[PDB]
DNA sequence: TTTTTTTTTTTTTTTTTTTTTTTTTTTTTTTTTTTTTTTTTTTTTTTTTTTTTTTTTTTTTTTTTTTTTTTTTTTTTTTTTTTTTTTTTTTTTTTTTTTTTTTTTTTTTTTTTTTTTTTTTTTTTTTTTTTTTTTTTTTTTTTTTTTTTTTTTTTTTTTTTTTTTTTTTTTTTTTTTTTTTTTTTTTTTTTTTTTTTTTTTTTTTTT
DNA sequence: AAAAAAAAAAAAAAAAAAAAAAAAAAAAAAAAAAAAAAAAAAAAAAAAAAAAAAAAAAAAAAAAAAAAAAAAAAAAAAAAAAAAAAAAAAAAAAAAAAAAAAAAAAAAAAAAAAAAAAAAAAAAAAAAAAAAAAAAAAAAAAAAAAAAAAAAAAAAAAAAAAAAAAAAAAAAAAAAAAAAAAAAAAAAAAAAAAAAAAAAAAAAAAA
């Protein structure tokens, strides 16, 4: 398939059909689905690697949404990317202000 | 033995930040959903996925408001919450008209 | 009815927010605020439901209503 | 019978590459699929926005390039342009 | 008295408080610092103005309300910092 | 030519003018710097957005249509030049 | 015996007024006129200051709208000293009688 | 109290100023009379609206939202005063 | 199939009253039906907006009469309100 | 026979039906349907009398929207009623500008 | 025998003023609107009722255009019309820029 | 189409409107004004036709679109 | 000022088609009871405008000239106009053909209804302490005002370049077909996380 | 300081159910050729930036006065916090019910397409003179600004009265079910009016 012919993992014909039904332009270039597939593949690779690091931190084998939330919340700019976004079984990080603890 | 004020609060705060779960059992929340739903039309069968997402979203939104008020109280040099805090928080959020 | 949100539950959620000392007045007013939140979401969801021309509400209606305000949530396969 | 679509195979492969010895919660998977669809629609809608702005009814990977440059944090954006250009050039050289 | 006179006077109208010359100067500053060889739009400059004062004054009154919520009439930078904190931008 | 220092050149009294537009009666003098900071970050964001638009337009100048594109892109809904 | 060209102050105040957004009607005479028509219709109507002011800016906006329409019709009519004929032309084309 | 000759409260300079707001450059001396007349007629329309509204408002007091109602009836929709 | 609404009988008898012998055209009665619908639409909208301006959810003759004196010209308005008073008193006489 | 009891023609029951299926509010004063019916018979009677006069003057037994447009256009107030409302194939009256007329 | 301009012109003025029927030939403008309506949606059948209503809406809009255009030409001291009149008129009305 | 409406057609239209002498550019200028108005009308028509999930723009939907543009016309069986 | 030339407007006769009554029915209304709560109703008041006067001066009205603007004429050019002939494409009736919205109804799937017990929560009550508020000093920062000038703002000028139209040949993407191959679903397993239980030590609170 | 008290983390064993992997269904994309249209390239063109300069003046910056407001401290009330206790309902799994919603078919509309007939719309050429508009003339009117003056405006204050809020009735409007037919859909009859042909007379244009 053209996926291999571009050296990617994503479904090029399927995603092109997605773009077609998208109703965004009458016609489009051929490499555009390749390009978007590549960037999405990069992003998913990054986020899954961070989640795997998190799973190492809590010493687990599978992947939990809480791991995802911890990973994203640890990095400031990634959070900025997912600003107004929230996640099922998200949770929040342990964050306590200085004066809150007793003395 | 009786514990000094604050210990329970901080311990539960820590355990909840460790925790990841809903803190409202379903049935009252569902019943509230049902009694508010028909206020536009009767006989609406509900999706469990729908209602669960509703619960989660409500919880997330209100938690956000909680931290809002916590920052307010920090700004207040006070360690107790009170309504004008949430009023300011809502105003600055701008969700209220 | 609306009192289904127990005040100890409110204390627990405050603890999730790390709140320390909580006056009673906050309870009822926040109950009202969340009620407002709920009515917004349900009216938009049913707007989409009738827009879909069905008398059974669907989770997709809920999620789309959420996105109507940029209230994006995941884990429900839109 | 409903044929709902996701990316379980694709996300599973990515899981393997980044962490060969790991599983997954289907909840996290649903989150991931919604994320995929979300980013796709955001970027594609902005590409259509450009298609109106440029008075051209066609989009190329160059359009997507400008769009992602708009949409993503700087470091991720430059990484992104790296692989996007690489993949496009690789395929164009290939067939 | 004079400070609050300035309050009412500056809240009166919608004219452009800022001056064209320095504003355009900053425009070219924040332009050339990234990319060279750009001829600007005066209309773009006008939009830059309008947006800048609009956003700033938005910050102005809402931080003012925060500071009176801080029980005081003299402002403090941390008031602005909290305001932008809730504003959701970073 | 050279570009330098205009950003700081904003007169503090102009800022105070804007503040009286903001209805603030009493003002600590320690605000002008962070106001500079926030204004410049917002405007650099928008101007870089505009530059990105223009470069994909292959045009050596700017356009108010591009300006409003960036404005709405960050979320500053405004008619008058369109809509 | 200083003499500006006929229309110099007119155009200078043209820009001044366009750059301004101040009500030109004298406020007390306007309130008196509001009272006049209110008495014409039905007496015993307490005059809210907000109502009267609202009337003031609404009337002035209606005015100015008719002014650009009439002036631009006159300019299309190869004239700039607007005379009442242009006025009823503007009224008729607006549909108002 | 009843007052007459109140359309002249918009004096000749007031009429000239309102014309300058509309961009009118040269004005004939005849304009003031017709402007007074049309202001009179439309303002009578709006106060007729207000009188009707207040008579049905369980009120004997014309108010701001009454003016709003009169405006929106006469094709004068706008923000600011409620709704 | 469908029993589409019409006012043909009522308008025809109104005709037979005002002009005892007068012909018709199908487009004329369609005009009449649409006109009556429009009258209902505008009168009802104004009446409801008035009823809510003074904070009442009961559709009384009071707000419809105030709306019609807002809308109809003096002659038409006064004649209409007199007709309404006559008809309501007639019905209240009967049951 | 509510209409006969109210002394009109248009159906008070049906007009009340159209009222409350207009979903305007919950409860409704009973005088509203009767009053609305009455004002409608008044207006249709007035327009119909004008149309009949125009038709018979036109030597036309049948009513035509030419007659209706004649009636509306002759009456300036009835024109005001149909301000933003136009007539179906009514047509324009002969309204020629003065200068365009032959000398 | 030759007839000078104006006489038969005014005869057609009055004949078309008394007449109301469609002067635009039905099928060509029908094709026009069929192709225009096709620009957005496909597989569109077309019932003649909406077709005729569309034609009449267009024609009423057009006749408003002509009457106001002639009025504008009167206002501009002319009896021949050039397009400046239409932009002026529609801008006064408020539709165009 | 736009020449399925011809110059003599524009003449007949202008005679109906009382116009006497016409410029050439008037023809195409008015043709374009017709184009834009008709296109806006049909855009509302179709949006609320397939909004009401219909393959064909109904005359009643036309009535709605025109009444939205304030150009109400009677005689369409509402 | 008089006379010709259509050209329209008017009257008779045919027909046709549109209107109008009469038949069918079913989909809508009336009546009656019952309920019930919104809407009114009465009191309190309170504020909220109305009512006036002084003090400051601001806005309006007057006047003169000059001047500059609209209007009028004439002359030009071409701008439309008009006529007869040719072109043409409309539109109209009946026939094909599609096709295409709508609608029923089996199934099927999915939601809503009961039970219960029972437990883990909620609720409640009683100390209390830390938490909030409130009150005093004070000092210190934040401010206005004057003067100086260093600054911005305006208008030409000249450039120039920088966008912008059009035209051609190009890519190149769209369309339809075949084939072939992909993604999803079920079942099974196992393989993990979960639960519970014990042990450590680590702090909070008391001595 | 020092030690006990929960408490909570660390480790470990049972256990269960989730993840996932093989096979089949199927549904859809790669590949293929034809082509028809958007865009590229480019040359010209003209519109706007922009670079710079003097002239006018205004905004601001520093210094000094000054003053109020924020912050720190003291101190007391109390009210959430933190114990105890009793109580009840959330739930979780099973059993029940019932119905929301949909594919295949089906009946029925609803457009669309063509033959082609003829038939008047539209086209064009070609004459041609009138009107749009410039050049120029006549003129008149209104705008500018110094004076004088009317009264608006800013600011305080007095009162009575509109109506807003607080309890409370009534009454008015709604809900439901049997009784009962009404307002629309069809058939057929008939007569109102266009069709057609022509006559009377009156604007149009030439002398």
């Amino acid at each position: 398939t053209r996926s291999s012919r571009a050296g990617l993992q994503f479904p090029v014909g399927r995603v092109h059909r997605l773009l077609r039904k998208g109703n965004y332009a009458e016609r489009v270039g051929a490499g555009a689905p390749v390009y978007l597939a590549a960037v999405l593949e990069y992003l998913t690779a990054e986020i899954l690697e961070l989640a795997g690091n998190a799973a190492r931190d809590n010493k687990k084998t599978r992947i939990i949404p809480r791991h995802l939330q911890l990973a994203v919340r640890n990095d400031e700019e990634l959070n900025k990317l997912l600003g107004r976004v929230t996640i099922a079984q998200g949770g929040v990080l342990p964050n306590i202000q200085s004066v809150l603890l007793p003395k | 033995h009786r514990y000094r004020p604050g210990t329970v609060a901080l311990r539960e705060i820590r355990r909840y930040q460790k925790s990841t779960e809903l803190l409202i059992r379903k049935l009252p929340f569902q019943r509230l959903v049902r009694e508010i739903a028909q206020d536009f039309k009767t006989d609406l069968r509900f999706q469990s996925s729908a209602v669960m997402a509703l619960q989660e979203a409500s919880e997330a939104y209100l938690v956000a408001l909680f931290e809002d008020t916590n920052l307010c109280a920090i700004h207040a040099k006070r360690v107790t919450i009170m309504p004008k805090d949430i009023q300011l928080a809502r105003r600055i959020r701008g969700e209220r008209a | 009815n609306i009192q289904g949100i127990t005040k100890p539950a409110i204390r627990r959620l405050a603890r999730r927010g790390g709140v320390k000392r909580i006056s009673g007045l906050i309870y009822e007013e926040t109950r009202g605020v969340l009620k407002v939140f709920l009515e917004n979401v349900i009216r938009d969801a049913v707007t989409y439901t009738e827009h879909a021309k069905r008398k059974t509400v669907t989770a997709m209606d809920v999620v789309y209503a959420l996105k109507r305000q940029g209230r994006t949530l995941y884990g429900f396969g839109g | 019978k409903t044929r709902k679509e996701s990316y379980a195979i694709y996300v599973y492969k990515v899981l393997k590459q980044v962490h060969p010895d790991t599983g997954i919660s289907s909840k996290a998977m649903s989150i991931m699929n919604s994320f995929v669809n979300d980013v796709f629609e955001r970027i594609a809608g902005e590409a259509s926005r450009l298609a109106h702005y440029n008075k051209r009814s066609t989009i190329t990977s160059r359009e997507i390039q400008t769009a992602v440059r708009l949409l993503l944090p700087g470091e991720l954006a430059k990484h992104a342009v790296s692989e996007g250009t690489k993949a496009v050039t690789k395929y164009t050289s290939a067939k």
